[PDB]
């Protein structure tokens, strides 16, 4: 409208293409953001969205592996000792050698 | 809840005195503040209703004011009314 | 409900061993006395009130 | 837990998965907010074939009607624990009591 | 730490002698505390000149009653229970009584004394009724505290306070950014003996007088969580901390080995996310 | 709302919480700050109370003055299961309501 | 703006319109513009953005 | 005309560390409830006292997170901060550091000692860390304040709710006190029951310092507004803002009435930042050499 033409105008913002649709946080609600999660349809512009959080899961998943496998060399490993002394004994000696 | 039974009793049938009260606070928010009886306290509405608890307003007396400022808007213009209504013929 | 309770214990009928024979000097005063000491779920006691 | 009991309460904690218990007779080797680590055959030597268990515990998850659903350790390092022992509270239980 | 002290006063007169004074400003707790304090107070330790023996001519026993006296001896103490006397500077007084005549005797019947001050002379003390009768008494009046009555040990109950009722209401108060205030609202009735500001302002001084003896910069950059990348190319920037980022512009930053624009930006974002920001003067890095 | 007991009340009043009134009486309040000069036009008027500015508050005290407000329960019954009263602003997010009604 | 008319008339147009020339209206134009944006009086018009 | 007998600390018995037993002298009857009851009330809510109000843990964002070698969740550390037992010899904020790393307990007594700090409880937990590679490093902040002031009362900086009152519980005895001058003397006995920061008879003489201080007496538009924003509302780049601010221009009415000219003189001010600022000025409809008289009202 002529009035918004004006106003426009005197204040030099320039119309924009494009309309404010963002997510805000509705009345009488607040508090701390503790997860996001993102999800993009297969093939698209993907961003620094999609690519921080990839990471992130894949260091996480990693480590869940690393963990894993640690249980489980001190899991397998300290129960074949118990093993290997039993006959063979070895105290001073298979303290030394690599574990492979 | 202020002498609201005398407010009523002033004038009959509850209902009415609603009607009134209104009317007067009408023209509290629609000219002047003006009135009488005059504790400027507790807005439009309950100036209205301590005016008719103290037999201020009225309706007869209410009516007899608008007829009188009927006369008001006569007075002025009037010949000059007139001039407009004498110029068309 | 507890209006009631607090009205019905203020009203109670009492054995007043305690709180006996005392002139009221009005209401006023009653209260004054009530409030200060000896009497305790009401007492048999004349009162002064006009 | 509640300081007057019917003695139910003990059994709708169990039952309810949201508390974490371990499966067989063993000691306790790693107590974390994020998991907790077993090594079995403490008592009774039943493991066999490789022995320990990791439990990864729930944290800061979100339920149906928007409570959060988080467990937290009872247990200690080195702890020794039998088997249907209690290793992890969840939400609204106290070590193994069902807490309202 | 200062506390909210009173501030804007009211004072609703209900009549001559009751009042009703309020202070708009108080911290929550403390309306029961001073109400509680000063009731406390103001219904046995305040000063007041009071009643408490008659030695009335003829009459022995309470239970007697007189000839030509409308109302019996009962009465006529229970009027004398509010005689309402200011005295100049003494602790006790006689004051007598002659009246003779048809109707009612008051307090302006006493015996004018010097020192004596009487509040409220056509207070009604008895009643005449043939004009033969006449009274002739000797009322003694003692300075006190609290309400004495006669059953301490003719006696009168002994009202030496010169306030008959006392009242607080709580009330949350209005004002300033902190909601939980509250006002004490304090209702006096007294007998016109003493003002009542005054009878507060002695309250309030004898309590005082008794109380007398008794009066972010060196955190990690891991805690910023940037990409892995970004994060290596800081480290091996020497940049470990926030305060190592913080202090680099972004000329400079650019100017290094590893980092573009995409990363810096990055980095603007998620300072700016956390209040800060490139280019930060700490001037003393570091203590 | 829910509702809760409210002891201090007068029979003709009621306990309304400060976020409730200003979110009902809010072109009431646009227009008496519009009136005052507190702000320029109505949408300056809103910029500032969505803000929740200081003094919005007692403007919206003097927009609620001698103001009243119908509260409901259902079932209603008969025509006292709606009744007026006029509104005391109150922290908290209940309504206070007077035990005698 | 086309308060007028109801139409947005060309700087040549309120030019001829006014016998002077589009140099003159548009600063003119300029101007009023510049007083309008000014901190004085900007009140008002100024926040109704958002 | 009988004056008064007034109230004076007369005894102290410590039953412990932070529980102790002060009681008053001379009394007259019926005042032992009065005073009791008000100093209840000043000690149970107006008592002044440091608590932890932030906290500063390394690899934690939010409170909700759970660390990597740490039994308890962020949540319940936070819960054990609040417990956090601090005596500050003068000041009204203090930065704490913490950094453990080992196996074991982390308790209060691991906190660098500082020289104003005073630790009541150093054997209290504050941690737990499971394995021997485990390590936590956080500054805790204590600040001095009054009553209950939670979270909510409003970085990557956690905030925790703050319980100032010194004061845990408070009980008071009217008992009949001795002397034969007189023989209808009280003598109040107050059981306290503190947390250990403050001492007793101090805390007394702070209740009765309140009320004796709450006791004090009876007695009886034009311009645009744009103009007083702070600079960092034009959202200048950093260097722009810092060298405005060392040129004493700290608000945007402080910056419309320079010049160009005057702007260029500035040892630190370039073009580029002259465009910046003139270009950020315009998109508001504001410019440089704007005159606007009368700096400042009031």
């Amino acid at each position: 409208t002529p009035e918004e033409k004006l106003l426009r105008a005197i204040f030099g913002e320039k119309a924009s293409d494009v309309k404010d649709s963002s997510l805000r946080v509705p009345n009488g609600v607040s508090g701390t953001v503790i997860d996001v999660q993102v999800f993009t349809r297969d093939g698209v512009e993907k961003d620094k969205r999609a690519l921080e959080i990839e990471e992130m899961q894949l260091k996480q998943a990693k480590k869940d592996l690393s963990e894993e496998l640690q249980i489980l060399e001190a899991g397998l490993f300290s129960r074949i000792r118990a093993v290997l002394v039993a006959g063979g004994v070895e105290a001073e000696k298979l303290d030394k050698l690599p574990r492979d | 809840r202020v002498t609201v039974q005398d407010a009523v009793e002033k004038i009959g049938n509850r209902f009415d005195l609603v009607l009134v009260a209104a009317r007067r606070a009408r023209q509290m928010q629609v000219g002047g503040k003006d009135p009488l009886v005059p504790e400027e306290n507790d807005k439009t509405t309950v100036i209205a209703l301590r005016e008719i608890e103290e037999g201020l307003i009225n309706n007869q007396i209410l009516d007899v004011r608008e007829r009188q400022e009927q006369q008001e808007q006569e007075a002025a213009e009037l010949q000059a009314v007139t001039a407009i209504a004498e110029g068309r013929r | 409900q507890d209006v009631v309770l607090g009205l019905y214990y203020m009203t109670r009928d009492c054995v007043n061993a305690k709180g006996e024979g005392m002139v009221l000097t009005g209401p006023k005063e009653a209260e004054r006395l009530y409030r200060s000491g000896l009497a305790s779920l009401h007492a048999r006691v004349k009162v002064r009130i006009t | 837990k509640p300081l007057v009991g019917t003695g139910m309460e003990r059994a709708v904690a169990v039952d309810s998965g949201v508390t974490a218990v371990a499966k067989r007779g063993g000691v306790v080797q790693y107590v974390d907010a994020s998991r907790i680590v077993i090594k079995v055959n403490e008592d009774e030597m039943y493991p066999g074939e490789a022995g320990i268990d990791i439990y990864n515990l729930t944290k800061y998850t979100r339920s149906n009607q928007n409570t959060c659903i988080n467990q937290m350790p009872c247990v200690s390092l080195g702890e020794p624990v039998e088997r249907g022992d209690v290793l992890a509270d969840g939400p609204s239980t106290d070590l193994g009591e069902l807490a309202l | 730490t200062e506390f909210l002290k009173p501030r804007l006063v009211d004072i609703e007169q209900v009549s001559s002698t009751h009042a009703k004074v309020t202070l708009e400003p108080l911290e929550r707790g403390f309306g029961h505390t001073l109400g509680n304090a000063l009731r406390r107070i103001l219904l046995s330790s305040m000063p007041g000149c009071a009643v408490t023996e008659v030695e009335i001519d003829g009459v022995l026993h309470e239970y007697s009653t007189k000839e030509g006296v409308q109302e019996d001896i009962l009465e006529i103490l229970l009027n004398l229970k509010g005689l309402a006397v200011r005295v100049q500077g003494k602790d006790e007084v006689i004051l007598t009584l002659n009246k003779s005549g048809i109707g009612p005797v008051t307090a302006a019947d006493i015996t004018h004394d010097g020192d004596v001050e009487i509040v409220k002379p056509q207070h009604v003390i008895c009643h005449l009724t043939d004009e033969n009768a006449s009274i002739s008494m000797r009322i003694k009046v003692q300075r006190g505290r609290g309400y004495v009555p006669a059953s301490t040990r003719l006696l009168v109950d002994a009202c030496y306070s010169p306030v008959e009722r006392i009242a607080y209401n709580v009330e949350a108060a209005r004002v300033e950014q902190r909601t939980d205030l509250d006002k004490l609202v304090i209702e006096m009735e007294t007998n016109g003996t003493i003002d009542p500001e005054e009878a507060i302002r002695r309250a309030a001084t004898i309590l005082a007088e008794q109380l007398e003896a008794f009066v972010i910069l060196l955190r990690p950059v891991d805690d910023l969580e940037l990409t892995v990348r970004s994060a290596n190319c800081l480290k091996a920037e020497a940049i470990h901390y926030i305060g190592d980022l913080v202090q680099r512009t972004e000329v400079e930053l650019l100017k290094t080995p590893n980092l573009g624009k995409k990363s810096l930006t990055e980095i603007k974002d998620v300072l700016a996310s956390r209040g800060l920001s490139l280019g930060m003067r700490l001037e003393n890095w570091p203590p | 709302s829910v509702i809760t007991v409210g002891p201090y009340l007068r029979l003709h009043q009621c306990g309304l919480p400060k976020k409730m009134a200003l979110e009902l009486f809010k072109p009431f309040i646009y227009g008496k700050l519009e009136l005052r000069g507190l702000a320029t036009t109505i949408k300056a008027a809103k910029k500032m109370v969505e803000r929740e500015e200081a003094v919005v508050w007692d403007i919206l005290d003097e927009v609620i003055r001698e103001h009243p407000v119908l509260l409901n329960r259902a079932p209603t019954l008969h025509r006292l299961g709606i009744q007026a009263f006029e509104p005391v602003l109150i922290e908290g997010k209940a309504i206070q309501l007077h035990p005698l009604v | 703006f086309g308060i007028d008319m109801n139409t947005d008339y060309t700087l040549e147009e309120v030019g001829k319109q006014f016998d002077v020339t589009r140099e003159r209206i548009r600063q003119i134009e300029a101007k009023a513009l510049r007083k309008l944006r000014h901190p004085s009086r900007s009140e008002v018009l100024r926040s109704f953005l958002d």
